[PDB]
C-alpha cells in the first residue's frame, strides 16, 4: 500500500528545506522519501528510485527551484512522475514547490506550469499549513505525530560523523618542570651591619628582607665585595633549613611560616630567572605588572631555530615572539613561560604606541592556530638550552636549581575526527 | 604525565519533551519551551527609525541562509521556528521629531547631555505606558548612530546611554531593547568608499537567531531549560563594584544574581559601603551587607519555589574570607548544604596538540586535587567542526573555597550553567552565567545611586 511520500531536488543546494519538510512531516506521522534519508547507498540507486516512485509513492512534491527546474535527474523522476501519474489517474499526483522569488514565471518547465503551486517563497510555515490543509482534503493514511522518531533520525543520519571517540591523544603544555633544589635556604644576620634603607634586589645573588634576617640562597660570605662594611660576619650566625622539607611543607616554627618561606623562594626563583635570562642577551620589555623577553632581528640565523619562524615580518612591521617567566608550587614545582607578541620597525626600536601595538598583535595572532604556537614556544625553550635535557638557573657560588626543557606531557583519552574541509 | 577526564556536553530540554545538545537546532526542529499567543511590538523614534523596523520585522519573516551552513544553521522564519505572530503591523509607534534630538545633541558637558537624551526618551516612554489603554509587550527603541557616537564617556550618574536607559526604567518594570539604525540595516549605510560600515553579509542568519531569541524572551516566553537536572538547587553569583564618583576610595557596591534550573535569573541589589581594600584590591563585604543579601536570595527561592533549597553555591571572582564566611552560615537553615566556589581566568595553562592545527576538545578537566581543578569550557568542540574561540582557550580555574562539595559534581555544574544565555542562541559560553554578565549588571546599577528597588527579573537589566 501507497504511504510513502516523494521529494524531488537539486543537491546540495536545496537540502535545507528539504531536511526541514521531510524531518517535519516524519515527526508529524506521515512517512517521507528522498535521497539524503539513508545514507548507505549503492544498493542500484536508479532501480530502488523507479520501485518506490512506481511501486511505493503515494504523492510527488517537486521542489521547483531554479535549479531543480531542468536537471537530469529531476527531469528523469518528472518523466516517470507523469508515466505514474497517467496510470493512477490522479491528477495532483504532482505538486510544485516554489521555494525562491528569482524564478520568473515564463522560466518553470512546461509539464509543471499548469499545475498549481503551493507558495513557500513568502513564508514557511503558511506554506507547511497549506500541504498539510492539501493532505487533509486528500485523506492520507496516517498515525499520531511523533517528534521522538524525528529527534532520532536527526541524530542518526547528521549526527553520526560529529560525535566523540575514544582515541588517545598527546597534549604539550608551557611548564616546566623544576629537577633538582639546592640542599639548604639560609637565613644571615644583618640589618644593623648593613646600611638601612638598602635595596638588597640589586645584587647579584638574589636576597630578599626577612625584618631582621636576610633569606637567600648563598653562603654568609659571598657579599663582601658587594658590601665591604659587611665584612665582619662570622659563618656561625647563619640558620639553615632544608628544602626538601619545605617542599613537603611540614616545617612550623616561630620564626616562619611555611607559606612566608614558599612566598619567598617564588620571588627568588623570579629573580633569578630575571638576571639568568639577562646573561642570554635577550632583549627586555616592562609590560604593566610583568617583563617579557625577546630575540633581536638577527640574533639567530635566518631568525629561524631548527625549523621555527621566530621572528618574521608583516607589512611595514616585525614582529617578535616573547616570553615572559614566572614561578609557582603545590601541584608540584613549576615554572609558567607565557607567550607574546610585539611589534617594532627598525627591527631593534619597540613601538611607543601602545594601541598599535595591541591591534597589530590581534591582527597578527588571528593567523596564528595551535601547531605554529606550539613549535615557536618549543623553539624558544631550546635555544634557552645549555644541555640536550636541561639548563641550570644559578642560586649562588655553587648552588643551581636544574630546569628540564620538555614541558610536562599530558594524556588524553578522547578525541574526534580532523574535519575534511 | 599528567591525565585528563572527560566531562560530557550537557542536554537542554525543548519542546515536546525532547533534548538536545544545539538549541538552534531543537528550536527548528522542536519549537520553544513554552509558547504565547504573539508579541505585541512597541517602538518610539523617527519615521525613519519606524520604517527601518519595519522592513526589517517583514524581513526576517522570509528564510535566510548563512556562507557556512554547518557551523551557523539557517533560520527559517520566525513563525516557523517561535510559533509566533511578530508581524509588522499593529504596532505603537511613538515620534521623535528631529529637532529634539538636534536640540540635545549640541551640548558641551557630556553627562549633561546623556541625562537630557535619556529623560527625553524616558518621559515619552512612561507617557506612552501610563495614558494607553493598550498594553504592549516590549518597546524597541531605535536609535540613530549619531546619538550612540556622541553618548559614549571620553567622546553624579553614569555617561553611558545604554547603562543609564535600563537603570531609570528599574523602578518603572519596562521590558525594553535598544537598537541602532546601522544594525537593522547594514546594508543602506555605506562609507565613504562605497561599502557597508558593518558587514553582516556572512552572519545574517545567526544575527536574526540572536534577535528572534531575545525578542522572544523579553516577551514572556522561555526558549529552552537544561534537561539533566538536580532537584532543588539554586546557583548565585557575587559581583562587586567600586564607585568613581565617592570621596571616599572604600565604597564599593554588591549585588546577587541568582539562578534556578529555568536560566531565567533574578537580581538582588545590596547596599553601597566599604568593600573594597586598595591596599590588596579585594572585596569584602561587613556582616549586615551579607547577611541582608542572603536572606533575600532564600526568602526569594521559597516565595519561588515553596521549599528550602538542598544546596547553594556561591560564584565569585575572589576567595572569601572568615567574618563574611560566617556572617553568611548565621542565616542559612541548617537543613541546607552551603558551597562557595571561586572561578578566575587569569591562571597561564595552555595545552597544545602535538599534531594538527586544531585545539584541546571542549570539556576535557584537570583535576588538581579534591578542593581545585581547571575546566576546559572554550575548547573545541564536533557539533559544528569549529572551535568556540580563537587562538589557544585560557581554561577556567574552579577552587572549592569554602564548604565539602565533591569537585565532579561542581565541574558538571559549572559546565552545566553555560548553556543558559538567552541574550544569544549560540552553542556555548566559556563563562558561567552567574558571573557572564557581572561587568553589565554592576555599571547598570552604579549608573543610578539612588536605586531602592525590589528583587527584579533579568530580562529588565539585560
Amino acid at each position: 500500500m501507497r504511504n510513502k511520500i516523494f521529494i524531488s531536488h537539486a543537491t546540495p543546494d536545496d537540502n535545507d528545506f528539504t531536511r526541514w519538510l521531510a524531518l517535519k512531516l516524519i515527526g508529524l506521522g506521515y512517512e517521507v522519501w528522498c535521497d539524503i534519508l539513508f545514507l548507505d547507498k549503492g544498493v542500484d540507486f536508479w532501480s530502488n528510485i523507479e520501485k518506490v516512485i512506481r511501486e511505493d509513492t503515494c504523492k510527488f512534491l517537486l521542489v521547483s527551484s531554479s535549479y531543480s527546474n531542468q536537471r537530469e535527474g529531476v527531469l528523469k523522476e518528472l518523466a516517470v512522475a507523469a508515466k505514474v501519474k497517467k496510470q493512477l489517474k490522479d491528477d495532483k499526483f504532482i505538486i510544485p514547490l516554489a521555494i525562491d522569488e528569482q524564478l520568473s514565471y515564463d522560466d518553470i518547465n512546461i509539464d509543471i506550469v499548469r499545475l498549481n503551486a503551493i507558495d513557500f517563497k513568502m513564508s514557511w510555515a503558511r506554506g507547511l499549513k497549506d500541504i498539510l490543509e492539501a493532505f487533509e482534503k486528500q485523506k492520507v493514511p496516517k498515525e499520531v505525530a511523533d517528534a521522538s522518531k524525528s529527534n532520532l533520525l536527526y541524530q542518526q543520519i547528521f549526527l553520526h560523523d560529529k560525535s566523540v571517540i575514544e582515541k588517545e591523544e598527546i597534549y604539550d603544555s608551557n611548564w616546566l618542570s623544576i629537577l633538582s633544589f639546592p640542599e639548604e635556604l639560609r637565613f644571615h644576620e644583618y640589618n644593623w651591619m648593613l646600611p638601612k634603607r638598602f635595596d638588597v634586589r640589586e645584587l647579584t645573588f638574589p636576597a630578599v628582607r626577612y625584618k631582621n634576617y636576610l633569606c637567600t640562597f648563598a653562603w654568609a660570605y659571598d657579599f663582601t665585595y658587594h658590601l665591604p662594611k659587611t665584612e665582619t660576619y662570622h659563618k656561625s650566625k647563619t640558620i639553615r633549613i632544608p628544602t626538601e622539607e619545605i617542599l613537603s611543607g611540614s616545617y612550623d616554627s616561630n620564626f616562619i611560616r611555611n607559606a612566608e618561606c614558599k612566598r619567598l623562594i617564588v620571588q627568588l626563583l623570579n629573580k633569578a630567572f630575571e638576571l639568568r635570562m639577562k646573561d642570554k642577551e635577550v632583549q627586555e620589555y616592562e609590560m604593566s605588572n610583568k617583563t617579557a623577553y625577546w630575540l633581536e632581528k638577527g640574533k639567530l640565523e635566518k631568525d629561524k631555530f631548527e625549523k621555527t619562524m621566530l621572528v618574521g615580518k608583516q607589512k611595514d612591521k616585525n614582529w617578535h615572539f616573547a616570553i615572559s617567566g614566572a614561578s609557582k608550587l603545590y601541584p608540584f614545582p613549576v615554572l609558567m613561560i607565557s607567550s607574546h607578541i610585539f611589534f617594532t620597525a627598525d627591527g631593534k626600536k619597540l613601538i611607543d604606541s601602545s594601541s598599535v601595538q595591541h591591534s597589530s598583535r590581534r591582527r597578527q595572532g588571528k593567523n596564528w592556530w595551535n601547531n605554529t604556537w606550539r613549535t615557536k614556544l618549543l623553539a624558544f625553550i631550546k635555544y634557552l638550552s645549555d644541555d640536550d635535557t636541561s639548563f641550570y638557573l644559578e642560586m649562588g657560588s655553587e648552588e643551581k636549581v636544574f630546569v628540564s626543557n620538555e614541558p610536562v606531557k599530558f594524556k588524553g583519552n578522547v578525541s574526534y575526527n580532523i574535519p575534511e574541509k | 604525565m599528567k591525565e585528563l577526564i572527560y566531562i560530557e556536553e550537557p542536554k537542554i530540554l525543548f519542546a515536546h519533551g525532547q533534548k538536545c545538545t544545539d538549541a538552534r537546532d531543537g528550536l527548528a526542529l522542536f519549537g520553544p519551551l513554552n509558547n504565547l499567543y504573539g508579541i505585541k511590538s512597541g517602538v518610539i523614534g523617527t519615521k525613519q527609525g519606524l520604517k527601518i523596523f519595519r522592513d526589517y520585522l517583514d524581513h526576517i519573516q522570509k528564510p535566510i541562509y548563512n556562507s557556512n551552513s554547518i557551523t551557523r544553521p539557517m533560520f527559517p522564519g520566525f513563525e516557523a521556528v517561535f510559533d509566533c505572530k511578530w508581524e509588522s503591523t499593529g504596532i505603537t509607534f511613538k515620534e521623535v521629531t528631529n529637532e529634539d534630538i538636534g536640540k540635545f545633541l549640541y551640548n558641551s558637558s557630556t553627562h549633561k547631555r546623556t541625562y537630557d537624551l535619556v529623560s527625553l526618551f524616558i518621559d515619552k516612554i512612561i507617557s506612552a505606558n501610563k495614558n494607553e489603554d493598550e498594553n504592549v509587550d516590549v518597546w524597541f527603541v531605535i536609535v540613530p548612530d549619531e546619538i550612540y557616537k556622541y553618548c559614549r564617556p571620553n567622546s553624579n550618574y553614569d555617561a553611558q546611554f545604554h547603562d543609564q536607559f535600563k537603570a531609570r526604567l528599574l523602578k518603572h518594570t519596562i521590558p525594553t531593547q535598544i537598537f541602532r539604525e546601522s544594525t537593522l540595516a547594514w546594508r543602506d549605510f555605506k562609507n565613504a568608499f562605497g561599502l557597508p560600515i558593518r558587514d553582516f553579509s556572512k552572519i545574517e542568519g545567526h544575527l536574526a537567531w540572536t534577535i528572534s531569541t531575545a525578542a522572544f524572551y523579553k516577551a514572556g516566553g522561555k526558549p529552552w531549560k537544561l534537561s539533566d537536572v538536580r532537584n532543588g538547587v539554586c546557583y548565585l553569583g557575587l559581583v562587586y563594584k567600586k564607585v568613581e564618583k565617592s570621596k571616599n576610595p572604600r565604597n564599593a557596591c554588591c549585588a546577587a544574581q541568582m539562578f534556578l534550573d529555568n536560566g531565567d535569573g533574578t537580581v538582588f541589589k545590596g547596599e553601597v559601603g566599604p568593600w573594597y581594600n586598595p591596599k590588596n584590591g579585594q572585596y569584602h563585604l561587613e556582616p549586615k551587607e551579607a547577611k541582608a543579601l542572603l536572606s533575600q536570595s532564600l526568602q526569594s527561592y521559597k516565595e519561588q519555589i515553596g521549599e528550602y533549597p538542598k544546596e547553594v553555591f556561591i560564584h565569585a571572582k575572589t576567595r572569601f574570607n572568615h567574618q563574611e564566611w560566617d556572617a553568611f552560615l548565621e542565616v542559612t537553615p541548617k537543613e541546607t548544604n552551603l558551597v562557595g566556589v571561586t572561578i578566575s581566568k587569569t591562571k597561564p595553562l595552555k595545552l597544545y596538540k602535538t599534531e594538527g592545527d586544531y585545539t584541546i576538545l571542549r570539556g576535557n578537566a584537570y583535576v588538581v586535587n579534591e578542593r581545585s581543578a581547571f575546566l576546559w569550557t572554550v575548547g573545541y568542540v564536533p557539533k559544528i567542526q569549529t572551535a568556540l574561540s580563537m587562538e589557544v582557550p585560557n581554561p577556567l580555574f574552579i577552587e572549592i573555597n569554602k564548604g565539602e562539595a565533591d569537585i565532579k559534581q561542581v565541574l558538571k555544574d559549572i559546565l552545566s550553567l553555560t548553556k543558559l544565555n538567552y541574550n544569544a542562541c549560540i552553542f556555548a559560553d566559556g563563562e558561567p552565567v552567574t558571573l557572564r554578565f557581572a561587568d553589565k549588571i554592576g555599571e547598570i546599577l552604579t549608573a543610578s545611586t539612588d536605586i531602592k528597588t525590589p528583587p527584579l527579573a533579568f530580562k529588565y537589566y539585560i
